[PDB]
């Protein structure tokens, strides 16, 4: 019969008050033959109406993937309320409950550093600022650069990386203009995390 | 010195519940859908109340019975409503607050730690505007200080802040209550 | 009948001279009924003999397991020679032949930065020194700490993570004890690299 | 000034082929099996002269015709053998190196680019023990100068150094050839 899949939000989004977090209920092959399928969410085991049924895909085995999606608070999500998709459909004998939420562990706040430019890049004329944030747990967080109020996007960001205490750590480098280094401009290193006081903080760097 | 304020639906965020007399605030898990205009805080639970302070001394108190995390202060009308900020006492905001249950900080940056052994449940905010300062008082503890800013300077008006905190944990649902006074 | 696959040598192995890297070819089931396999190695369609062959292992599958392995010489594998595995069996028909390489491209010079503690660091009774590495081409690559002749082991190193020019960069957290950082000790990272001269180099980080 | 100078078989990594008469050195393909003694290095294609310098002007040959990549200079008797290390006049290490075919450079730290407009074939290392110098000559150029340290103080014991490269890009396997003077 029908297979489904539960899906949860993407991690910044949960942090993210301009992004929408979505748990996304897949299901895979039902027939072109019985291709309706119904979905029930619940929320704690609370029935909700919200959600958003997209357009069937055929797929190149012949066969139609049905997908719905449920937005979801953020706090909703960050408290580990637990989301329940109940899919319907004559292809299948039973309705499929599957449910998802938030994985446990007592949350750590995250330690924010900047450290500027070694002497030895300023030889080359583009230069990188480094934001390292550690001790922090989950690894879902968000990491952003600024400069005067306007964002710098010429950064890259490693992969959260588990330390040896079971808390993570990573990098964020902003490459920059030498020129906008030496002047004195103030750069700041901006980090979501829900272990932060305000979900927020940010941390300066300038020559 | 006391002082009767109402919190300024302009400035409100939209997940904030204001009531009717507009002396309470609490949090709520809706959106209002309401006008975007500039003076609303559009990514903190955060909220103005309607007085502007140019000079004098003016004092309130703040009841947070149960709470589990707040904020509370004065700030400079022209703090930045719109994005993510810092409270903090170089950039226009001279504020306490509880976050995570328990842990209390004083909004100078970097921040300051505050050691309550006596947890408050109502705060007063005192603002004196030609001595350029700015304090907080455990009224739970006969009125004690908990902290003082000073040399504030004060060039333009002033706005008393408050936000109810996030919800982190479940159990921060009440909300702030202006005190009668 | 038997699957085969080929698989490369661990990358660090291939630049450290204390490692040593192997090219394994991996025959899977082979039945319990006609289960011995010949390995024939090719080094550019030169065969060679020198290969150690494992003793089967048996699979829940009630099938088995069999591996051959090859060790390179490190110039060998980093100048890109093609490596041959030819398995031979009776549950089969005809020997399957496969072949590898190292990956194609034009190898790119590591740059090194070592960058101290943020002073907001040292308040706290650990502290985090940091090797930036970066514009290096391939990713196979390989760091370490020292300090005064001893290697320092409390270290991480993020993966590495593609730049916008299409070349590679991470990061190393070597955490120490802030008296040792304060005292005025001086710590070396170290690194190794196809596209160095006489592919390792090494930055001094002290107080 | 000239001194004939033998390669010494203890110093030499086994990856290292010697010719007979020591006077040349590649760097093969299989590693010989030898004695793992103190003063050998194990972890690059290195080589030191049999000649051990206590004073005096000493110089010497090298032939490195058709070679992408070598390393040729003086050096303390006491550099370390054992594991990675940096060439660098600070480290016990006079020399100047090619690599990557056509990089030139001088094991100052930081490093020096050298630009040699006439790629020498040979090269002449000069060394003056009083004076507290090193200098390279590139012999296909008139002898012109390509380097010079200078300060180098001198306290004990200086050896000669010598490496064939590594073999990146598989060009690279020609011998150094000590000249016959
Ligand atoms: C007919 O052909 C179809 C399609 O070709 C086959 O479809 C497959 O069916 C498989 C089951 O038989 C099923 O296997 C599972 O795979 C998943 C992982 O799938 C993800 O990645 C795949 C690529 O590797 C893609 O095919 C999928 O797109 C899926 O990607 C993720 O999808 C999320 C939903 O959109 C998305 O999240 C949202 O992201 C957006 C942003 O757009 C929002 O932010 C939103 O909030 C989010 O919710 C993710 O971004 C996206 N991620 C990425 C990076 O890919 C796997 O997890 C699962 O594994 C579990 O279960 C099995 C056994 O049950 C076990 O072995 C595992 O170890 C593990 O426990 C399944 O194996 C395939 O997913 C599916 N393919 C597709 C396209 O959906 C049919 O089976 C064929 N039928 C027949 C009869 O042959
Ligand atoms: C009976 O049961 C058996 C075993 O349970 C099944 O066995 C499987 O058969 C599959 C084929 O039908 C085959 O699928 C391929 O998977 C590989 C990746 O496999 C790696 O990872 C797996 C874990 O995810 C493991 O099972 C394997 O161990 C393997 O791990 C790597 O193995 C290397 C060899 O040792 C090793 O390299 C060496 O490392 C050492 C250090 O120890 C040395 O340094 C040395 O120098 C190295 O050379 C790696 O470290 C190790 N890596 C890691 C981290 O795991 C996959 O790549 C391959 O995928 C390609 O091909 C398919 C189709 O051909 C395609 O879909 C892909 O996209 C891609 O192109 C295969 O899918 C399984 O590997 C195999 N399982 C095992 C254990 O080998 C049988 O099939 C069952 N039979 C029946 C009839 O049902
Ligand atoms: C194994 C894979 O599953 C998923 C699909 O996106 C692919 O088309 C393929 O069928
Ligand atoms: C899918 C997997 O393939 C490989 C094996 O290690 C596992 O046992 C399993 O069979």
């Amino acid at each position: 019969g029908p297979s489904v899949f539960l899906f949860p939000p993407k991690p910044k989004d949960t942090l993210m008050i301009s992004r929408t977090p979505e748990v996304t209920c897949v299901v895979v092959d039902v027939s072109h033959e019985d291709p309706e399928v119904k979905f029930n969410w619940y929320v704690d085991g609370v029935e909700v109406h919200n959600a958003k049924t997209k357009p069937r895909e055929e797929q190149y085995n012949s066969t139609y993937r049905v997908v719905s999606v449920l937005t979801v608070l953020h706090q909703d999500w960050l408290n580990g309320k637990e989301y329940k998709c109940k899919v319907s459909n004559k292809a299948l004998p039973a309705p499929i409950e599957k449910t998802i939420s938030k994985a446990k562990g007592q949350p750590r706040e995250p330690q924010v550093y900047t450290l500027p430019p070694s002497r030895d890049e300023l030889t080359k004329n583009q230069v990188s600022l480094t934001c390292l944030v550690k001790g922090f747990y989950p690894s879902d967080i968000a990491v952003e650069w600024e400069s005067n109020g306007q964002p710098e996007n010429n950064y890259k960001t490693t992969p959260p990386v588990l330390d040896s205490d079971g808390s993570f750590f990573l990098y964020s480098k902003l490459t920059v203009d030498k020129s906008r280094w030496q002047q004195g401009n103030v750069f700041s290193c901006s980090v979501m995390h829900e272990a932060l006081h305000n979900h927020y903080t940010q941390k300066s760097l300038s020559l | 010195h006391m002082v009767h304020i109402t919190l300024d639906p302009d400035t409100a965020n939209p997940w904030l519940i204001l009531s009717e007399d507009r002396r309470q605030v609490r949090l709520g898990d809706t959106q209002q859908s309401i006008p975007g205009n500039e003076e609303r805080f559009d990514s903190y639970p955060m909220v103005l109340g309607a007085q502007h302070f140019h000079s004098g001394k003016h004092y309130w108190e703040v009841d947070v019975t149960g709470k589990e995390a707040w904020d509370l202060g004065v700030c400079r009308d022209s703090v930045r409503r719109k994005g993510h900020f810092l409270l903090s006492s170089k950039s226009g905001f001279w504020t306490i607050w509880l976050w995570n249950k328990q842990k209390y900080e004083a909004g100078t940056y970097p921040q300051t730690p505050l050691h309550l052994q006596v947890p408050p449940c109502q705060v007063g905010i005192f603002l004196d505007y030609e001595a350029g300062m700015v304090s907080f008082y455990n009224i739970t503890d006969h009125g004690s200080l908990i902290y003082s800013f000073s040399e504030c300077a004060f060039t333009g008006p002033l706005r008393p802040f408050f936000s109810p905190g996030f919800n982190d944990g479940g159990k921060n649902t009440a909300p702030l209550t202006l005190c009668p006074l």
